[PDB]
């Protein structure tokens, strides 16, 4: 179906197609030879020079080299730089180089190279909607709204710019305004549109506005798989690990991690009691948008798996007591971190984005009325010296009604049943 | 950004590649 041959290739095709078909057939390295003889015979060949690209494309999956597949972009790149290119061949090759420059992680390389898509095809509304993806993925929401803007002006029942419209609104605190983009998106149906995410934020976008409805866009995004559950709704997991809301020391099985924890909470009280007196700077603001109202701050020592030095100069004796404890310290899907809550804070039903994580919560300052959490349909309240352990891939919620400061220690583990093999090659959250 | 409580952003894995 799509027009790959110039008036030259045309005169090669029967070349240009046994060398293809080598490439078919899994003969990738026959292939390779062949593409390289017919790129030195014809050196301004696009289809030859296609070839050779597609072959180190998948020479690079064969042999999982990641500089391979960086030979295979700069080929696609030269395929763009040959005359005669036509159009078809011209955004194939292309467009392939930005999606394996994003599997590689060159952001701003795909950026560049969507960018020159759009310039070169200005009527091809899908190749707008694929840079606004490549802002989405560096960080860029600013320059990725204006995208879908754009795309928005010209045609605005596209449903994949409707979606990413909300999902951009939606993270910067526009909740009412993402609703009904969101929803048209999803009901839309357009390729792109069925993703958990914009399930997630549109069923959490209408239960933060009151709507009753919510629920009915998390049990569809349960039936079309993106959940395992209406109230488990993490994105990023591993199936078949146990769900369950609320967990018992003994039930997760790091009962030593436990006993640690509340035989020495007061020395992990004062260290974080010291920095709230003399170190405030250490406890950051909640950046998540999580909260309807209040204040609450985290002052983290460990972040996927990996421990700040400058922050455990501020608790040496907890950060030493920690290290003790692969099973938290080496959780790359989890953090270690105070968590201070104070009077007139309420954080709204959210969930995480793993479920191969479980979360302690050891009480350090728990005043007496006023601090609840909620998991699922089951609410508890925290004691000093002790410790809880939830499922936060749960839909969870806190309240902080009391007349003083709230602080607990946030001690994250891997899911028990999660084997060592998969706790070193999971990547980190 | 990253994903620490929350699913806030677009992509909450950072990609290197081939493993
Ligand atoms: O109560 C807190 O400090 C944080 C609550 C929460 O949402 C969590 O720990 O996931
Ligand atoms: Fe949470
Ligand atoms: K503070
Ligand atoms: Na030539």
């Amino acid at each position: 179906k799509p027009k790959l041959l110039n008036k030259f290739d045309k005169t090669i095709k029967a070349e240009l197609d046994a060398a293809e078909k080598l490439r078919k057939r899994g003969k990738i390295e026959e292939a390779v030879n062949a593409f390289k003889e017919l790129v030195r015979k014809y050196p301004q060949s696009p289809r030859a020079r296609y070839g050779k690209a597609q072959c180190e494309d998948d020479l690079a999956e064969k042999r999982r080299s990641n500089e391979v597949l960086r030979g295979a972009i700069e080929t696609y790149q030269e395929v763009a730089s040959l005359p005669d290119v036509p159009a078809d061949l011209l955004k194939l090759s292309l467009k392939r180089r930005s999606d394996r420059q994003q599997f590689l992680g060159h952001m701003r390389g795909s950026l560049l190279t969507l960018q020159r898509l759009v310039q070169l095809f200005p009527n091809d509304t899908s190749l707008k909607n694929d840079l606004g993806v490549g802002y989405l993925l560096i960080g860029d929401n600013d320059n990725a709204k204006k995208v879908y803007e754009e795309v928005l002006s010209v045609t605005p029942n596209d449903g994949f710019a409707k979606v990413h419209y909300g999902f951009i609104l939606k993270a910067q605190n526009k909740i009412a305004e993402s609703i009904p983009y969101l929803k048209e998106g999803i009901e839309s149906g357009d390729p792109g549109t069925d993703d958990g995410r914009f399930y997630f934020h549109l069923g959490d976008a209408m239960q933060r506005v009151g709507n009753k409805e919510a629920y009915k866009w998390y049990e569809l995004g349960h039936k079309r798989g993106h959940f395992a559950s209406v109230w488990q709704r993490s994105l990023y997991n591993v199936n078949g690990l146990k769900a369950q809301p609320w967990w018992t020391p003994k039930e997760t099985g790091y009962t030593e991690l436990v006993k640690s924890l509340e035989r020495n909470w007061k020395l992990i009280r004062d260290e974080g009691l010291a920095v709230m007196d003399k170190a405030k700077g250490l406890f950051l603001p909640e950046d998540e948008n999580l909260r309807e109202k209040g204040d609450w701050s985290q002052f983290t020592l460990w972040q996927q798996g990996r421990r700040n030095e400058n922050a455990c100069k501020g608790a040496p004796k907890t950060c030493t007591l920690l290290e003790k404890f692969p099973e938290t310290t080496g959780c790359r899907r989890g953090q270690i971190k105070y968590s201070i809550m104070h009077p007139g804070t309420h954080v709204w039903p959210h969930t995480g984005p793993t479920n191969c994580r479980l979360r302690m919560h050891l009480g350090l300052v728990i005043p007496k009325e006023g601090c609840k959490i909620r998991c699922a349909n089951e609410t508890k309240t925290w004691e000093e010296g002790k410790v809880l352990i939830f499922d936060d891939s749960f839909e969870h919620e806190v309240w902080q009604d009391a007349s003083s400061f709230r602080l607990i220690f946030i001690v994250d583990v891997w899911h028990p049943e999660l084997t060592p093999q998969q706790r070193r090659s999971l990547p980190a959250i | 950004g990253k994903c620490k409580d929350g699913l806030g952003e677009y992509t909450c894995t950072s990609l290197e590649g081939f493993e």
